[PDB]
RNA sequence: ACCUCGAUGUCGGCUCGUCGCAUCCUGGGGCUGGAGCAGGUCCCAAGGGUUGGGCUGUUCGCCCAUUAAAGCGGCACGCG
RNA sequence: GCCCCUAAGCGUGUGCUAAGUGGAAAAGGAUGUGCAGUCGCGAAGACAACCAGGAGGUUGGCUUAGAAGCAGCCACCCUUGAAAGAGUGCGUAAUAGCUCACUGGUCAAGUGAUUGUGCGCCGAUAAUGUAGCGGGGCUCAAGCACACCGCCGAAGCCGC
RNA sequence: UUUCUUGCCGGAGGUAGAGCUACUGGAUGGCCGAUGGGCCCCACAGGGUUACUGACGUCAGCCAAACUCCGAAUGCCGGU
């Protein structure tokens, strides 16, 4: 509604193809395919512009619309720059290294601990502190980011385990 | 997570939501946190 | 103080009866019925929509002109019958006035203003009983309360009137008291 | 119990009108 | 813990249940009042609970009145007895209620905090009710 | 705020501007209340510095020719009227921008014209 | 007091089962006035297990040594 | 009573239901949804969202070891204003901070409340085997409400 | 046909309802309250100059099978 109607720009060195209800996108970092709504159309502006247009004014239309236009704004800017995420870590005796595609840590457990790199996600260390995860999918990002974050339990004592660049961790103190 | 027939919004943090057919309000403070059942 | 009528279209009743009433009532009309000292007793209709706004426009008592089959004729709301529960206008009570009449009509009384930290306001009495003219009936009368201290029982026959109405009721009647405030000793020993 | 409840409940079906021998 | 001081008679049929107020329909003591919507047969302990909920929250300033009185009494026999063998004696009173019948009056100068102590009223009650005011 | 609200204060700067003879406009984003106290103390010997909205002056500059100043009105804006004399309050606006480098001049009005920053200064230095 | 008085035989114990979860252990979580071991409360879960003795005919109950535990109930107060 | 078991309508027109409610129930709780009537604000820029200011007597008096806006009681006064409430809270023994209430700058029309009603959700849970539609099955109603056309239906009435 | 049904006409009641300064009781809040029908000096004379009681009165809002100033539809007797 509000937020899809505003057209989404494309820029020039973006190339769209549009087949029936199916859409794909071809640009620089990689070509990937979509499937859009059946109640809801899209078209092609001549001026360089993505349009979404809706028949009714009804719950599911008025739900859809925002929804197909956000998710092909996230495409089309995916498809054009991509996506990064990093973290950082805390504690005594914490580290984090590179081997191949894989990842290794060592969050103190009496065994080390080893994830494994799906497709289309590439890991990056600059630090044996600070580490940093690649990737095109904004989706499959955040998979993956949720991921890895999961694996220690939550420390509200001592801040110790992994969490995103600014995230602030409620802590409270035991006197005893 | 308390279960209790009534729930209502204990602070004025609380926002009231709906999952599944069962409602639930969610909080930053994790006291505040109950669904329907 | 001076007032306009209202205007309101009535429609003289085909029949008579509490079937017939429901069923108007269903539809959306309220029965009524119009006499005076005329002699002459009519029973009638009116849009209910149209009298409620009517009176929470200018109160219980307001001056009524109603287009009878294209007459004109001049009533006043005598009284009102209300459902205790669903709250509609079960039946109205219209009386003929003509301009130049002294009448008897009961007006709600309000009271504003600031109290004392020590005193508390009850209102015994909410309504009084004035004659003056049909034109000339206020709509609301109001009584002002500063900075009062123990007893200040405010008489009714103390209230300012304006001109042309005549106090019905005797000026013996109370109206507003003023009493110190309450404790909680008090409070627990009332009611055991 | 779940028993005499079920029978007083079947007394309100279309043809019974409502009444029902023994509630 | 309200009770009459005495009754020329002191055991008498149920109390009949049919109808609606007629009488005592109005609230007129405050500002605000309850009415009731059902029927049922209020007692001098709830009555005492609700007076003690609204007393405890208003604190200070205010008055409450109350517009019935459990003065029809009611009756209840021994347990572990077989049937027959006469009445029982009096063990606890009771008032009649019918819709529309006003129960209690408050008259405060701040709205909320008295809309807030009618609701913890009604909340002590074994019947829905609605808060109703002055003005038409 | 209501509409006769709103009126009330059209007029009012209506005919403040009628009896002042010019005024300048500036920024008072960024400013503590401190400070602005200090600078209206200072003003007060001979100007008042207030603050006033955008729309509204907008409305109440149609009176006179000072319409031209509409595109002076974007962002915050506080008004200064100098009742006496001109480069006096000028001058003191200027050494206390400078100053706090926070507030920056949109420019000024007067003999029926709109000026730019750097007239503004001139004239001040004037 | 509705079936059974030209008959529906009975309290405990022994042998033999079967079902519910309102869960004793084992299994998975939320919140803590959760530093850790150890604790309080709520949520999901019925596959498996749930000892031997002193006292009274006992039901019920107290006590002696163990383990993870020594669960609550229904089936004519299961079963002549 | 008319989808099949089974004789007859997978009938016609207009609306509701997302829960298998239909085919079990209460005090009470809630941004589910349709209809009818309101007041406030909204082109003089509404609501949310995204930058700045949110102050001086002042730590207001009693109380306490302690009380500074935030265990408690009385006013709940006032200057500067755009706005400061003896302040709704999650903050420390007590200060100090994160803030907030009303308001300014950017986007551009809906935004709130109760009022009365049709349908719905949670509250819901006992022992041989689903077992609270008769079975299969049905939201492409074969469910609910308002109007219209027909049929099947007994030892009832008519016919010999 | 003296039985029964319908219309019309003449008949006595005391329920439902409702009401209370209309009698007997229960009872909610106000007002002056002399005189608690009565207590700081007991003066034989100022007031709860003091928070009471306050009668009778009066403002308003109620309840009753063994209360009724009121009071129906059915029911019953008689006549056509
Ligand atoms: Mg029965
Ligand atoms: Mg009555
Ligand atoms: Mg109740
Ligand atoms: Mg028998
Ligand atoms: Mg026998
Ligand atoms: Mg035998
Ligand atoms: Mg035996
Ligand atoms: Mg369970
Ligand atoms: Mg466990
Ligand atoms: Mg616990
Ligand atoms: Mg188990
Ligand atoms: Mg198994
Ligand atoms: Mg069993
Ligand atoms: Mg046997
Ligand atoms: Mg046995
Ligand atoms: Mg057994
Ligand atoms: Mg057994
Ligand atoms: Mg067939
Ligand atoms: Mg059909
Ligand atoms: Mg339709
Ligand atoms: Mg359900
Ligand atoms: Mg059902
Ligand atoms: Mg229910
Ligand atoms: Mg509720
Ligand atoms: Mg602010
Ligand atoms: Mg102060
Ligand atoms: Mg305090
Ligand atoms: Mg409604
Ligand atoms: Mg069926
Ligand atoms: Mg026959
Ligand atoms: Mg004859
Ligand atoms: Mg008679
Ligand atoms: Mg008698
Ligand atoms: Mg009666
Ligand atoms: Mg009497
Ligand atoms: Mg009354
Ligand atoms: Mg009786
Ligand atoms: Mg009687
Ligand atoms: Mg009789
Ligand atoms: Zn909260």
């Amino acid at each position: 509604s509000r937020i899809g109607k505003q057209p989404v720009p494309v820029p020039s060195g973006v190339d769209v193809t549009i087949n029936g209800q199916n859409l794909s996108v071809k640009g620089p970092k990689g070509t990937l395919t979509l499937d859009v709504a059946e109640p809801i159309s899209v078209s092609r502006a001549e001026d360089g512009a993505i349009v979404v247009t809706r028949p009714d004014d009804e719950r599911r239309s008025r739900s859809l619309h925002g929804l197909s236009r956000t998710l092909i704004a996230n495409l089309v800017t995916g498809v054009t720059e991509g996506y990064t995420q990093k973290m950082e870590i805390f504690g005594v005796g914490y580290r984090v290294q590179l081997k191949g595609q894989n990842l290794e840590f060592a969050l103190g457990y009496s065994h080390p601990v080893l994830i494994e790199a799906p497709e289309g996600i590439t890991f990056a260390v600059e630090s044996p502190t600070k580490f940093s995860v690649s990737g095109i999918d904004k989706q499959k990002v955040g998979q993956i980011s949720a991921v890895i974050r999961r694996l220690r339990r939550p420390d509200p004592y001592k801040g110790k385990g992994v969490r995103y660049e600014g995230e602030q961790i409620r802590r409270k103190v035991g006197k005893t | 997570m308390k279960v209790n027939p009534s729930v209502k919004p204990i602070c004025d943090k609380c926002r009231v939501i709906r999952r599944h057919g069962r409602v639930m309000v969610i909080c930053s403070d994790p006291r505040h946190k109950q669904r329907q059942g | 103080t001076a007032n306009i009528p209202n205007k309101l279209t009535a429609n003289v009743r085909t029949r008579t009866g509490k079937g017939a009433s429901r069923q108007a009532r269903r539809d959306g009309k309220v029965p009524a019925v119009l006499y005076g000292h005329g002699t002459d007793p009519q029973h009638l209709e009116l849009n209910a929509r149209d009298f409620a706004a009517v009176l929470r426009s200018h109160g219980t008592n307001a001056i009524l002109t109603l287009d009878i089959e294209g007459t004109e004729q001049l009533a006043l709301t005598k009284a009102l019958d209300v459902h205790p529960i669903r709250r509609n206008i079960q039946h109205a009570d219209l009386l003929v006035v003509q301009r130049g009449e002294k009448v008897t009509v009961e007006v709600t009384v309000l009271v504003e203003g600031d109290a004392t930290p020590g005193t508390l306001v009850t209102q015994d009495a909410n309504t009084i009983e004035i004659e003056a003219e049909a034109l000339s009936i206020p709509e609301q009368l109001t009584v002002s309360v500063e900075g009062v201290e123990a007893g200040t029982q405010i008489t009714a026959g103390q209230i300012s009137l304006p001109e042309g109405v005549n106090l019905i009721s005797d000026p013996e009647l109370l109206v507003v008291n003023v009493v110190e405030a309450p404790s909680a000793e008090a409070l627990e020993e009332e009611g055991a | 119990a779940k028993r005499g409840r079920k029978k007083r409940d079947r007394k309100h079906s279309k043809a019974n009108h409502g009444k029902r021998p023994n509630a | 813990m309200l009770i009459p001081r005495k009754v020329k008679h002191r055991k008498q049929h149920h109390p009949e249940q049919r109808g609606i107020a007629s009488g005592g329909t109005s609230v007129s003591f405050g500002d605000y009042g309850i009415q009731a919507l059902e029927h049922a047969y209020i007692t001098n302990r709830q009555i005492e609970s609700a007076r003690i909920a609204i007393n405890r929250h208003i604190k200070r300033g205010g008055k409450v009145w109350i517009n019935i009185f459990p003065d029809r009494p009611l009756t209840k026999k021994p347990a572990e007895t077989r049937m027959g063998s006469g009445k029982g004696s009096p063990e606890w009173w009771v008032a009649n209620v019918k819709p529309g019948r006003v129960l209690f009056e408050l008259s405060y100068p701040d709205e909320k905090t008295a809309r807030d102590a009618l609701t913890r009223a009604i909340h002590k009650l074994p019947i829905k009710a609605r808060i109703v005011t002055r003005e038409e | 705020m209501a509409k006769a609200d709103k009126a009330t204060a059209v007029a009012d700067i209506a005919e403040q501007f009628k009896a002042s003879t010019a005024t300048v406009v500036t920024e008072y984003r960024g400013l503590t209340v401190a400070n602005l106290a200090e600078l209206r103390r200072a003003l007060g010997d001979s100007a008042t510095y207030t603050v006033a909205k955008n729309t509204l002056v907008k409305r109440a500059a149609s009176e006179a020719g000072i319409e031209g100043l509409d595109e002076l009105f974007a962002g915050p804006t506080a008004i200064a009227f100098v009742k006496g004399e001109a480069v006096d309050a000028a001058k003191a606006i200027k050494k206390f921008a400078k100053d706090n480098k926070a507030l920056v001049i949109k420019g000024g009005y007067m003999d029926g014209k709109a000026l730019s920053v750097a007239d503004v200064e001139k004239i001040a230095d004037l």
